[PDB]
């Protein structure tokens, strides 16, 4: 303890998190926050048709959002209300290319129905001299709740369990997000009983709890990037990809 | 994280546990579920015949959900003073705190005394709630669909007002869902609409129109409680409250 | 690289390489960078690349 | 070791020091300095009358002095020659209210005689980039020694054991001060054989060994605060509080 | 771990390295790099005449070069191609005094032949906010290799094992240099079969891999100093010191 | 440090080891020493009689070292195309990678076919290499020292060209040194000059001048390989390479 000896290597240890063929690193301990106990598989109750998780490609980390967080942002200021199963697709399509192009998301192009736990890391690179604090909060099926527009504020997400991202520590926020929804499976396209609100489990949202503060000549911006593993998933109901429609623009 | 506690700065010497009033009043208030089962006012109405109703027509129909009906202060001229004043209640206030539920409800409707007529009560699991608007008691008009009439298959019960004018109920959980929505509901998915109400209860008198005149503008208060089997799920923080003692005075 | 000279003597090679990256910075510097690997890129596809 | 991982929590451990109902914290290890071995109780030899330490209120931490320490202060410059049993009372009275008001010091309002070990912490909050060094030195019955005016300098207190308060580390200086005086008990008011020099065990004094040094645009001031526990005390000789006189102004 | 508590003492541990009567300290872990396995004694094969290592004076640390390393120095820029057995003598003589004056180097004034392992530390004091990186590389009998002028570049010394001196960490570079040369012993003066290239095992050289980088108003210079132990040595062939000639000026 | 590896970011699942072609081609290429022993072109020449040579005069003399002779492209008019084009080789390319060596060499000189005459080959351990210049095959002129003639003590051998025109050799390690220099050599110490070449081989025909005319401008290629006992020592990084496929075309 208390015996620094930086070398060419630098000082601290670097913890990893390999999945399929994607390794990614964080110098800091993740501030994990797990809204629910891990989901039961549930293919048993609602699918004769062939079911298969694609662990070797669906479980890879893949970016879904990135954003500057300048000092100009006022105390309570959303940076990103990401939907999650959708943003994984909506961001790709927003980046002007089809879902089929990206290995993580090809099974969505085909299978009619999805289920499964998600993982979301909200990595940041604030400088050590900056002062601020994001919160990252997952809120299940937000869109279904019409009064959410009033709840959607840092006072209101701090009550449910939520990750904290201090800009001083440049802390990285892990966020396990086990499946919970009124219906056991989320459709990946228009489906006979619903159309609107497709593949929408709920929403990650990253409200600011403390705006960046810095010396007048200090570093203004603080970029953030959000990877999303899609691990214990399972897909069911094989179907042609021509039925698939591009995700709502958001 | 939310519940983390980095470095407690204890000053307290340990306080005696009271067991939530168990050590005083003789009863624990620890479990909030057992308080949820004290009955609450659910809705309220003055019966209003419009069309010349037959024996079969439902007098009124309301969706039956733990969240509580959308609050009905009433018209500015004729407020329902309790919801105007005693805003919402307990059970909806705790239903505010969770995002899913999966369970029964109980009702115990209290019909007007002066009327003698028999009263039937359908439960209709089929019906979808259609947005938070029209999540309220509805005075059905002329028959046009099957919504307005007694139906054969639906589970039902028929109180004899003459013997005892308060039918007591047990609305069960019939949905093809893991568990229903519990906050206010705006209906995103078309199939999300089956994901809220337990059903859609319908009360209806068997009076002929000649006798229905006695029934007009007679109160029918309704109660509800979560029925033992209820189990709210995901925690979700409270939306902003509005303190009640701070509400405006009538002003003389 | 020494591997780049010792392997010029031989017609064929296989197996992993290792690129160490010494990102020379004071501990007060902070940043993040991808170090990707794309199999099967012909030189015409060498362009059109971007981190995404 | 050598593996920093700051979070929202920050990095290091926070050691505490609870007493009665006052907890106070220091991030850093105290630089303890203990002038004498712990005192024997000595009520036996000089008090028939009822004796009682008031552990539940006398032992509480309570502030007695606080002072800015700007870069303007020259090398050898006293910041505070606190007397200790007196400053605990003299500061309160200096703050324009009677001794009776403050829970630590009510027994002094009554009991004619005091004894007992003291504790003194000289907490500081210098910024990590500042450079300087206080010394805190306890000197028994200083006032009795007339030549002290010449001794009272950093060269002269560094020879006896003394705490050091580096401004770089923002180190906190613990200072146990067991009772030693020519007479076993210190009176709290005018007493038949002496009047002047009341309740004056000696003096803490905080000479500077190295003046703050900083970049021209850096933080000039460096505040210091000095708490004082009054632990293994004992009081004797109950007496009316009307006899009590306000402590000499100092 | 992760629990800093700086005091007057400062924070970290200070590792030492005593030899004869010279102790010297480095706060940081040395970045050791050892070009060859430790040498066999080899007095057996080429010396009847009395042989004796002078462990009590030859093994002392003694400075041989020191140099400023300003930000002005371009990427690949030699700071010092020290020869080693020679620089230990050449620096002394360059400092305008005879070899006899310095205790480390008196046996060279007499004995005709030298052998033995060397140690070289290249200590530095870059500030923690500076960014840069020296490499220190030992290259055996460099002068014999005429094409070295092309090799002598950071791309070319990074392939052989070499110390790295990050300016961020202010890391200190240890460098064991066991004897290896075509001839088992190095002469300390003109000798019957060779004259030129006297006492020249090879050359330490400290090319820059990354130039200092700093804020425009930051600390420009970064001084470096290079001590050299001469440990498992042995001298042979006693001879008069008048034969000795001052080392080539370099 | 050089070979340090701070924090591996493994992505690879383990690949099957092939044992360096042992699992395919049936032969390991792991040890680079065993490749060093495949023979390489070492020098090349067209014999050029100048003085009226006697039976004893050496026809040409070259230093014998692993480093390889200083590369001889030849004159601009008459390039030796292989060294001009196929620059250096393997053994010198690996000799580039180390700083000392201590071992044997083998040669297998290939004399011209048309000549019948006997051929002697001296080895001369005595000779010092004198700088990297004149580290090349030398066509000796008129006798003036003992350099130009057969000598008694020096180890030698005499191929009969008529029986088989390729004498094979084993130049041994005779030096009073730990181990010799291996990069290019500029001679610092005067006694450093004994520290490079294994010796200084000299080939010479026994033809009288009347028969020596057949021999003129007949090729004599030479080969070498490191001879099993060779052991390079200190590692030293490669000096800059020059890619061969990038060399200029002849241009029509």
């Amino acid at each position: 303890m208390d015996n620094p000896n930086p070398g060419p290597d630098g000082e601290g240890e670097v913890e990893l998190e390999k999945d399929s063929n994607v390794v990614l690193t964080t110098q800091r301990d993740p501030s994990t926050s797990i809204p629910a106990p891990v989901s039961v598989k549930w293919s048993r109750w609602t699918s004769n048709d062939v079911v298969d998780d694609y662990a070797t490609i669906t479980s890879r980390w893949y970016q879904i959002a990135e954003f500057v967080w300048s000092k100009d942002d006022p105390f309570d200021k959303e940076l990103a209300r990401l939907i999650l199963p959708r943003a994984l697709l909506s961001s790709i399509e927003a980046n002007s290319d089809a879902i089929c192009d990206v290995p993580n998301t090809i099974p969505f192009k085909v299978h009619a129905y999805w289920r499964g736990d998600m993982e979301v890391r909200v990595q940041i690179n604030s400088n050590k001299f900056q002062v601020g604090q994001l919160q990252a909060t997952w809120y299940y099926s937000d869109h279904e709740n019409l009064n959410i527009s009033s709840k959607r504020s840092v006072y209101g997400f701090s009550q449910m369990d939520h990750a904290l991202i201090s800009a001083s520590a440049s802390n990285e926020a892990k966020l396990v997000i086990p499946f919970k929804h009124v219906y056991p499976f989320l459709p990946t396209r228009i489906v006979p009983d619903w159309t609107t609100g497709i593949l929408d489990m709920g929403a990650l949202n990253i409200r600011v709890i403390a705006p960046l503060r810095m010396s007048a000549t200090g570093p203004t911006t603080c970029n953030v990037v959000v990877f999303i593993k899609l691990n214990n998933s399972e897909f069911t109901g094989t179907s042609s990809g021509k039925f698939y429609a591009s995700q709502i623009r958001a | 994280e939310e519940s983390r506690n980095t470095t407690v700065l204890d000053t307290t010497t340990t306080l005696q546990s009271s067991g939530f009033g168990r050590a005083f009043f003789g009863e624990a208030f620890n479990d909030l579920k057992t308080l949820m089962r004290r009955y609450q006012l659910y809705g309220q109405l003055l019966l209003s015949v419009t069309t010349d109703k037959d024996i079969d027509h439902c007098m009124f129909t309301f969706p039956c959900l733990p969240q509580g009906l959308a609050l009905d202060i009433g018209s500015a001229g004729s407020p329902h003073e309790i919801f105007n004043r005693c805003r919402d209640g307990i059970i909806p206030l705790i239903a505010s705190g969770y995002r899913f539920y999966r369970g029964d409800l109980r009702y115990k409707i209290v019909f007007p005394s002066n009327v003698n007529s028999n009263i039937w009560v359908q439960h209709r699991p089929d019906r979808r709630l259609e947005g938070w608007s029209a999540a309220k008691i509805v005075n059905c008009d002329a028959v046009s669909t099957g919504q307005g009439v007694y139906n054969h298959g639906y589970a039902s019960h028929i109180q004899i007002t003459r013997v005892n004018n308060v039918i007591e109920l047990e609305v069960p959980f019939y949905n093809a869902t893991c568990y229903n929505y519990l906050q206010a509901f705006n209906a995103s998915s078309a199939a999300s609409s089956y994901a809220v109400s337990l059903g859609e209860i319908s009360v209806g008198f068997q009076a002929t129109s000649d006798d229905i005149a006695s029934i007009v503008n007679k109160p029918v208060t309704i109660y509800y409680s979560i029925g033992d089997g209820m189990q709210f799920s995901q925690w979700v923080g409270y939306q902003p409250m509005m303190i009640l003692d701070q509400l405006p005075a009538p002003v003389v | 690289a020494p591997v780049g000279v010792v392997s010029s003597m031989f017609m064929q090679w296989r197996g992993s390489l290792e690129y160490r990256f010494d990102i020379i910075a004071s501990q007060f510097h902070t940043g993040r960078l991808i170090v990707g690997y794309v199999p099967g890129l012909t030189a015409s596809l060498q362009l059109q690349m971007d981190y995404m």
